[PDB]
């Protein structure tokens, strides 16, 4: 479940700090977050989620995490 | 967008503007060229659109 | 601090040339004896009203100054718009 | 202007309007004192709520 | 103050078309306080190649104006040496309106600073003949002269 | 009639000037687009220019990657009443649009001739305030450089 996993969800949880940018190209630079509702100027990121898949050590660790429960 | 003018090419993006130029004129600028020291108070000048 | 604000103001002038206005007012269940003589060769008038502690008709004030207000009813003042050349 | 009271005198050049209104909306209504309504669009105005 | 001739000098103007009309009207007063019943001049003319349109309003007493003709070069001196800061009992209080007398003179707020840099620059001002105009400058020394 | 013709035709005089004017720039803007070629790599050629939203400190590492950032000299100028330095063209680039990306380096290569023409501009007619290319891809590059 942890190599079907991979083949499944390698490389695909990226995300962008800025919503509408979607590629690694895009999110550079600055832009302004009005989801916070206070209208502030941040830097744009290219990010991983916190709990991959892009790897079996990776897949492993956020595939046990879905068998305690927490966060699944 | 003048790109491709005369030798003739495909036009992409040849139907979009590059931009807007634009000279600012005050109106302080404009209340020089209508002296009103030579008129009683109650005359002035004025424009319209 | 402070904002734009359209502020319906009122001026008043004599509207008759005639100088002499004389009358008795219709205050409130009282009467007010009043003669209005215009001074001549300036802007100035004479209000010659001859009642004072009476019954109160101050029911309202007419108040001469920038009051705040909403504009004209711009639902009206588009069916009958300012000429306009496009 | 002033008045004969010796107290109106002390609120010197205030509308007359404001101390004594029937006086002169009954003027108005003998037509001694006309008026005109103006739009001022471009006052400064107090934040209300 | 709008009345319904000036609608009609408006729909005339934006016309782009030239003319004239004299005719009374209400004059509100600069303090917003009073109405006059003015008797005014309004002559309109199009800018040429421009969709705006000018007119110049002008009061029937208006039509004439003083152009002060003092090029002895020393009357115009006879006349400003009445309004230094020191001969504030023989003439009264004076206050200079903050014109474009000159392009040295820079107007200010603090017209006690207006009047003095108004003297200096008239004390010289013979080598300022292609800088500033004679109009304005003799036009106040004059009117200075008559109060 | 004549002083409304006067001042009409004077306006009439500023207006078109200030029109030659941008016929000039935007002659030349299309001029030189039209004789531009598209690249991606500006590490070795770089693209020099003010960014209007910097800092006055003597900063070197407030510069980008892709372009190499000027330091002005401001002198004050009480036309504008500002800081104004005749010597280049400033350009706004807006907080949600990235200043090293290839459509705003591109932009900012072929818009120098911009920086010469505005300055051969204001030489013709010295009185000539804020003129500005507002670019399609956000930027604006106005003549008198000021923060
Ligand atoms: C004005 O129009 C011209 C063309 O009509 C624009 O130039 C063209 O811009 C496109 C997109 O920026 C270029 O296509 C790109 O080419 C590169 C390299 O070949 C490629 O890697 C990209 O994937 C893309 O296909 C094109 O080469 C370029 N030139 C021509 C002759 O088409 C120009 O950008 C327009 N003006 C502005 C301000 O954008
Ligand atoms: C502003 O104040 C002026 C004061 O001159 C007002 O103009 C006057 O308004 C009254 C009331 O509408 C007019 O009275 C009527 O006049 C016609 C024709 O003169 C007459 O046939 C009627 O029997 C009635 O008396 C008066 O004529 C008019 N004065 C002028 C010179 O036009 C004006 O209405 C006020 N308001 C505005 C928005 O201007
Ligand atoms: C440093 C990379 C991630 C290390 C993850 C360590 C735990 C992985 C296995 C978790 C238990 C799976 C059954
Ligand atoms: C004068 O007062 C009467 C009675 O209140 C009122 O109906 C009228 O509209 C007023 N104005 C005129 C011009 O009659
Ligand atoms: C201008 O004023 C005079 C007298 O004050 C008056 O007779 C004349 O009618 C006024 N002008 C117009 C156009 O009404
Ligand atoms: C203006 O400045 C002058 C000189 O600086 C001074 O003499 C005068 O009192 C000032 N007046 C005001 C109202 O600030
Ligand atoms: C505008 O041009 C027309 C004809 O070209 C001319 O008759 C008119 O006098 C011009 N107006 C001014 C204010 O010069
Ligand atoms: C128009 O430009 C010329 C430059 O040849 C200049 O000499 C002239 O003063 C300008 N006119 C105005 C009204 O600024
Ligand atoms: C574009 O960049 C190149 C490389 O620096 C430069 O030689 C060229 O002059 C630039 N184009 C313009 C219009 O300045």
């Amino acid at each position: 479940f942890a190599v079907i996993a991979v083949q499944l969800f390698k490389g695909k949880f990226f995300y962008c700090t800025d919503s509408s940018k979607d590629t690694e190209k895009e999110c550079i630079g600055n832009y302004v977050d009005h989801e916070k509702n206070k209208m502030e100027v941040k830097g744009r990121e290219w990010k991983r989620h916190e709990f991959h898949y892009d790897n079996i050590i990776w897949a492993l660790l956020t595939l046990f995490t879905v068998s305690t429960g927490e966060g699944w | 967008n003048i790109t491709g003018q005369f030798e003739n090419k495909t036009n992409l993006k040849n139907q979009l503007i590059l931009g807007v130029m634009g000279v600012d004129v005050s109106l302080e600028d404009i209340k020089r060229l209508t002296p009103r020291f030579t008129l009683c108070p109650n005359g002035y000048y004025f424009a319209i659109d | 601090s402070k904002q734009s604000c359209i502020t319906e103001q009122t001026q008043y002038f004599f509207d008759n040339d005639s100088k002499s206005f004389s009358g008795v007012l219709d205050c409130g269940n009282c009467s007010r004896i009043f003669h209005g003589e215009k001074l001549m060769n300036t802007n100035l008038i004479f209000i010659m009203v001859e009642s004072k502690g009476t019954c109160p008709c101050d029911t309202r004030l007419l108040i001469q100054a920038e009051q705040t207000s909403d504009g004209p009813n711009p639902c009206d003042m588009v069916k009958q718009p300012r000429y306009r050349k496009g | 202007l002033m008045a004969n009271h010796d107290d109106y005198t002390n609120q010197i050049g205030r509308f007359f309007g404001e101390i004594d209104p029937s006086l002169m909306r009954h003027l108005v209504n003998i037509s001694v004192y006309a008026f005109n309504k103006s739009y001022d669009y471009q006052s400064v105005c107090e934040p209300g709520a | 103050l709008e009345n319904d001739i000036k609608v009609e000098i408006r729909n005339k103007m934006i016309d782009g078309e030239s003319g004239e009309k004299t005719f009374r009207t209400l004059v509100k007063s600069q303090d917003e306080r009073y109405i006059d019943k003015g008797n005014r001049t309004y002559t309109w003319t199009p800018v040429n190649g421009t969709d705006y349109s000018l007119a110049l309003v002008l009061p029937t007493y208006s039509f004439y104006y003083i152009k002060a003709k003092l090029e002895e070069t020393i009357t115009q001196a006879r006349y400003s040496e009445t309004l230094k800061p020191d001969n504030f009992e023989e003439s009264g209080y004076t206050f200079i309106a903050p014109r474009d007398y000159c392009n040295d003179l820079k107007i200010s707020d603090n017209n006690t600073e207006f009047l003095l840099n108004f003297n200096e620059f008239i004390d010289r001002k013979t080598p300022n003949n292609p800088s500033c105009n004679a109009d304005l400058i003799n036009r106040v020394l004059l009117d200075a002269g008559f109060t | 009639r004549q002083l409304v013709e006067i001042a009409a035709r004077d306006i009439e005089k500023l207006l078109s000037n200030r029109s030659k004017a941008l016929v000039r720039l935007a002659l030349e803007a299309e001029k030189v687009q039209a004789a531009h070629q598209w690249r991606e790599d500006f590490a070795s050629n770089e693209v020099v220019y003010y960014n209007a939203k910097d800092d006055l400190d003597p900063e070197k590492n407030d510069s980008e990657p892709g372009s190499q950032r000027i330091k002005p000299v401001f002198i004050e100028d009480a036309n504008f009443g500002r800081q104004i330095s005749y010597q280049h063209a400033a350009v706004h680039i807006p907080t949600d649009i990235y200043e090293g990306s290839t459509i705003v380096l591109n932009e900012l290569n072929w818009t120098s001739a911009l920086d010469e023409v505005f300055k051969k501009n204001r030489e013709e007619d010295p009185s000539l305030l804020w003129q500005v290319f507002g670019s399609a891809t956000g930027l604006a590059r106005y003549y008198p450089a000021s923060p």
